[PDB]
């Protein structure tokens, strides 16, 4: 059966992938740059404790990917956007009734204008 | 007074229409399709007793009835 | 017989498609993601509790690792938007420029390794641990 | 759908090579950080530590131009971003397709509960109004047979 398909706020993974890759050596770059030159404000202590966050940030980072794609692999006939289709044909439906019944208020609401009172 | 009267009667019957359907939307629950799937349910849905439930469904269709 | 107003005997209706009456998991085949998450086993008897956490699919590497990167732990940080932004030849040449758009990002002058190896040079013995 | 079969056997071995891959990106991580945390200064050490950086940055090579493979499913496989910001939590992204394919029978319950309380509202409004109007018997039952066809998408479970 067709479902109506939505493409938003959705991502390929070859785009996170490439994303990510950029992100972690745009920063690296970034780092280098940035640390370049050795002053009293920045000593090599100062650099080597700064490499070591940035190299923690990049672990959590990469770990997150490994758990992200470890997700991925759960799915087997990659049928996610059918459950994302499907689950919003069921608002679609859970709110046809509620418009039914406000289609009727409307109607009854129609009604108020539309009458002839008692002569006077 | 008579014409009002039935004005009034068809207005409060087609808002009985409104007001049956309002309560099976909102105070309807869960059946099984099968015994094997699970059943659940939350805090934000009136999960009501069946049979009063049907009794209900049937008063309110009394009332349209006696209405008409 | 007595006509009654717009009640055609001709007109027919159908049921939705999909019917919600059925189980829309088997009509389009979800039972694998069902019986591989649900919380009870298919005979009766209650499965595993899965945990809370990701240990489970993090336990399979040798490292470091004791404790859980979080949000709340100052550790990691909100990489979802960065992660998230977005950008004759043949199909198959267009294909290795599309391999080849985003090179440029990988040799000097962005990551001059001339430049990586002075800067790690640099670097004096031991760190401060509390 | 033969097509389907095997380009998600392409799927499962593509996602499995890049677990290995990561993994290795964490197992290189973790050398250079306790080449951080042990460091000896010496300039073996430092050449080590540079090699480190080679090989990280060529599985990063590796890995980003074959995000940009064309003979991948790296693009065909889709990611919302309630499960990157639920992992980013801290959090168990096999919780969040329990909730949401238990969403989906919560719906589909819910649905259903509406269709038989509007079953039971339609069959028992009928049988009063063929009690009350006895002229009204065959369009009611005329009404009943039009709103009950025949079934095509309700026999099966």
């Amino acid at each position: 059966p067709a479902l109506p398909h939505v493409e938003i706020n959705q991502v390929s993974l070859a785009l996170v992938i490439r994303n990510l890759t950029v992100f972690t050596m745009k920063e690296l770059a970034q780092y280098m740059k940035t640390n370049v030159h050795t002053q009293a404000n920045e000593p090599n202590s100062a650099k080597k404790i700064r490499f070591l966050q940035l190299i923690i940030f990049l672990r959590t980072q990469f770990l997150k990917l490994y758990v992200l794609v470890k997700w991925t692999r759960t799915i087997k006939q990659n049928n996610f956007h059918v459950l994302i289709d499907l689950l919003n044909w069921f608002r679609t439906t859970n709110m046809n009734v509620n418009n039914c019944i406000w289609a009727l208020k409307s109607s009854l609401n129609s009604m108020t204008n539309a009458k002839l009172p008692n002569v006077d | 007074d008579r014409l009002t009267q039935l004005q009034i009667c068809l207005d409060q019957m087609t808002e009985q229409f409104c007001a049956t359907l309002n309560y099976i939307d909102k105070n309807h629950g869960f059946e099984r399709l099968t015994v094997n799937e699970p059943q659940m349910s939350d805090k934000h849905a009136t999960v009501v007793p069946p049979e009063e439930f049907s009794n209900t469904i049937d008063e309110l269709s009394t009332d349209i009835i006696l209405k008409t | 017989p007595s006509y009654y107003y717009y009640v055609d005997p001709e007109t027919t209706y159908t049921y939705q498609q999909p019917n919600p009456l059925q189980d829309l998991i088997s009509v389009y085949g979800l039972d694998d993601i069902s019986r591989q998450v649900a919380r009870t086993n298919l005979d009766g008897t209650k499965a595993v509790k899965l945990r809370k956490s990701y240990k489970n699919q993090i336990a399979d590497l040798s490292g470091k690792f004791s404790t859980i990167p979080t949000r709340e732990n100052g550790k990691g940080g909100q990489i979802a938007h960065i992660l998230f932004q977005n950008n004759n030849m043949s199909e198959q040449q267009w294909r290795e420029q599309l391999r080849n758009r985003d090179i440029a990002l990988f040799q000097p002058p962005n990551f001059d390794w001339d430049l990586c190896s002075s800067v790690l040079s640099q670097f004096e013995r031991s760190y401060p641990s509390e | 759908m033969n097509g389907n079969s095997t380009n998600n056997e392409q799927l499962q071995q593509e996602l499995a090579t890049t677990q290995d891959q990561v993994a290795s990106i964490i197992e290189s991580f973790v050398e250079l950080g306790v080449s951080i945390y042990d460091f000896p200064g010496t300039p073996e050490a430092t050449k080590g530590m540079i090699t480190n950086l080679q090989r990280n940055v060529d599985r990063l090579y590796k890995l980003n131009v074959r995000s940009n493979d064309p003979q991948s499913s790296l693009s065909k496989v889709d990611i919302p971003l309630e499960v990157v910001q639920y992992i980013e939590d801290g959090r168990n992204p096999d919780i969040y397709t329990r909730e949401f394919v238990e969403a989906i029978r919560r719906s589909n319950q819910y649905q259903r509960g509406k269709m038989h309380g509007l079953k039971q509202l339609r069959d028992s409004l009928a049988d009063k109004i063929v009690d009350e109007f006895p002229e009204l018997k065959e369009p009611v039952e005329d009404i009943i047979k039009r709103t009950s066809p025949i079934d095509n998408v309700s026999n099966t479970h």
